[PDB]
RNA sequence: GAAGCAGAAUUCGGUAAGCGUUGGAUUGUACCCACUAAUAGGGAACGAGCUGGGUUUAGACCGUCGUGAGACAGGUUA
RNA sequence: GGUAAACGGCGGGAGUAACUAUGACUCUCUUAAGGUUAACGAGAUUCCCACUGUCCCUAUCUACUAUCUAGCGAAACCACAGCCAAGGGAACGGGCUUGGCAAAAUCAGCGGGGAAAGA
RNA sequence: AGGGAAGUCGGCAAAAUAGAUCCGUAACUUCGGGAAAAGGAUUGGCUCUAAGGGUUGGUAACAACCAACUUAGAACUGGUACGGACAGGGGGAAUCUGACUGUCUAAUUAAAACAUAGCAUUGCG
RNA sequence: GAAGCCAGAGGAAACUCUGGUGGAGGCUCGCAGCGGUUCUGACGUGCAAAUCGAUCGUCAAAUCUGAGCAUGGGGGCGAAA
């Protein structure tokens, strides 16, 4: 029945289910449940900001379309004072999506990376190698990068994507300051 | 057409008489019997829809209102009209009578 | 219970376990010749139903 | 309600909640720990041998059917 | 013939095969029900009549075993 | 080294121990799957209504046979033959022994025996 | 005749239904079907009525001429029977099973067998 | 009775409903043809070294069929017995 357990012991069930099943349907339903309970109460968080960026973070290359929206709902809902701390992790797991095969994980990621960026530009900005990573991803995933042979160069809305994130990016790079 | 023309004459099968359906429409007491005798439940329509002339059943107005214009009613209804035969008439046949003093 | 009935079997208001089949037998066309409802066979469509659990029931367990 | 009536059966004996499906089955995990342990109890005999029995229509060989996957 | 066998209904035993000893249900595989006076037991087969199981040529499927051809603890169909 | 929509198979880790392989012994985790079966079928099974000689329980009619006649006309099979009873150690008897008995020539059926199954 | 599966391993066989018009048609469902579901009312003959057209000709919305088959309605009438012979679905509740249409053991097995679409894998520039 | 098409009633449109038209489908009843499900069927030294009757499956196609040609036995061919 599972109703004897309390809305902790449900957070962090739900949770483990969210990162450990084998069933895409499982972990959608989960991360769904955990989006709705921080949405109604930012308050009804036992495990905390920080492991739940821990837990879910990995789930960003997950092969599950529906998963990755969810995941991007739950990083949309996911208050953005405690998002802003750990960047610097966040966008090495951005980099590695971005650096993924999949092209439609490449496309979620960088909307991951469209969340980031209006939460917290400055820190993406600013953090150790997000700047000079980010473009040197950037530059790779778009193929823009500077023995007697020549290479060929390397669909569409993926590509008006990714030069959209990479023009907000260098805006809030260069963002006038006062 | 007759369902089961081989066995139309057995007893089993045996249909209501003309001058049975004469004393019910002359009298609802006869009917009201022939009606007790059967299990309203296991009726066509509830026993609701019941033709006198034809002493039949039917599931509702509109097959009762077919029925009314159909040959078969047509039929009951000249031979009502003609008259059933009955025991007085086979002794106005044979020219014999009762005598009660 | 009286509504699981109601909502599997889309009628309501009998009054009694012979008039549930009677209505179930008009409703779906079990009718033998005659116009008479097959009563039987509508309640061995019943049965059949709730031994294969296509009508919801169980047994309440036992208070402690 | 199943879940009261485990408990009341747990109070006799060792027992498991079972939807017997091939494509959709649930316990089954637990029932394969559950024969795994008593295998492990009696690995002094070549195999082990778990016969089924109850009423008509309970489920014997639907369980054996998701027990096997086949 | 005997028995607390009053009568009724019987029980046990004896002579006796003259005369009868039925109709049905159940195959997820020999006992029930009723009528009847009663529904006794066997042999002539079991030391080339017909028809259902044991039962098993050739087709096919599942289960166990085998590397395999295949076999079988078996189960099903024609 | 890789590979299980290859055949297959259905757990893992730690402690102990330290050539090689084995095992044993404890301790501890022990899970993929809970809140479309239509249509079509000389496929197999159970039941209901109707229905009727399936049965109670058999009766009657028609045609073609079978029957008789004119003509025509085989085959299978065949040691010899064909009534039983008891005995005939090799649980066999149609011939032997001992009895019952036993009368020409035939016709239609019949399936006990003999015979008869490319047996 | 009466009974209606009491027969039989087993409704084997036979009987029962059957054409056309009209009323009406459930669960389930891949929404396409199921479905002729199921369950009912009628059908002869005769005498009539009504509707459905063509050609030619200056409100032609009219005249003349010509033509054949359907459809609907009404009265009368015979009756034991009216798809009068012939022709011609019995139906329903479920279960297992193979997706279906199709194919094979000529001469004992037509089937859950084979094939089929769909799915997946392998080798090869 | 599938697409396509016509008209009417709505709906701002998209579309919704109704009445038609149309004639698709390895759809269906069924004649020929093709095949061979069932019958204590007929026949059993038969009309027949596989036939006959009723019944049954399919019938616009993975349907039926002729002639010419190709594949020849430690081979062929096989919707596979
Ligand atoms: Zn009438």
């Amino acid at each position: 029945t599972t109703e004897g357990l309390d809305s902790a012991e449900l957070f962090k069930q739900n949770l483990t289910l969210a990162v450990n099943a084998k069933s895409d349907n499982q972990r959608r339903d989960a991360l769904a449940y955990v989006t709705n309970q921080l949405s109604a109460n930012p308050a009804n968080n036992p495990v905390g900001t920080v492991g739940v960026l821990t837990k879910v973070l990995p789930l960003i290359t997950d092969g599950a379309s529906s998963v990755r929206v969810q995941l991007l709902k739950l990083f949309r809902t996911l208050p953005p004072q405690e998002v802003r701390p750990h960047a610097e992790k966040i966008l090495l797991y951005i980099r590695g999506g971005m650096t993924h095969l999949s092209n439609d994980v490449r496309t979620d990621t960088l909307n991951v990376l469209d969340w980031l960026l209006e939460v917290a530009g400055d820190e993406v900005v600013s953090c150790p190698g997000g700047w000079l990573k980010t473009l040197n991803s950037f530059s790779s995933m778009l193929g823009w990068n500077p023995k007697g042979w020549t290479s060929a160069p390397k669909g569409p809305e993926s590509q008006a994507k990714q030069i959209q994130v990479l023009a907000k990016f260098l805006q809030t790079g260069f963002r006038p300051e006062e | 057409g007759v369902f089961a023309k081989r066995t139309m004459t057995k007893t089993r099968r045996r249909l209501r008489d003309l001058d049975q359906i004469e004393r019910d429409l002359r009298s609802p007491r006869h009917l009201q019997q022939y009606k007790e005798t059967k299990a309203a439940e296991d009726l066509p329509g509830l026993g609701l829809y019941y033709c006198i002339e034809c002493a039949k059943w039917f599931e509702s107005e509109t097959s009762l209102v077919g029925h009314r214009k159909g040959k078969p009613h047509k039929r009951r209804l000249k031979q009502l009209k003609e008259g059933a035969y009955t025991h007085e008439e086979a002794m106005a046949a044979i020219g014999y009578r009762i005598d009660n003093g | 219970k009286q509504h699981h009935m109601e909502r599997t079997y889309e009628l309501r208001g009998w009054k009694d376990h012979i008039e549930f089949l009677e209505m179930l037998a008009r409703k779906s066309g079990r009718l033998l010749k005659g116009g008479e409802p097959d009563v039987d066979g509508v309640a061995k469509q019943v049965l059949n139903d709730f031994m294969r659990g296509k009508i919801p029931w169980f047994t309440p367990a036992p208070e402690p | 309600q199943a879940a009261a009536w485990i408990r009341i059966l747990q109070k006799d004996h060792p027992t498991c909640a079972m939807r017997a499906s091939i494509t959709n089955p649930f316990g089954r995990g637990s029932l394969i720990d559950l024969l795994r342990q008593f295998s492990v109890l009696h690995k002094d005999r070549k195999q082990i041998s778990v016969g089924l029995i109850g009423y008509p229509n309970v489920g014997k060989s639907s369980i054996i059917n998701a027990l096997r996957g086949k």
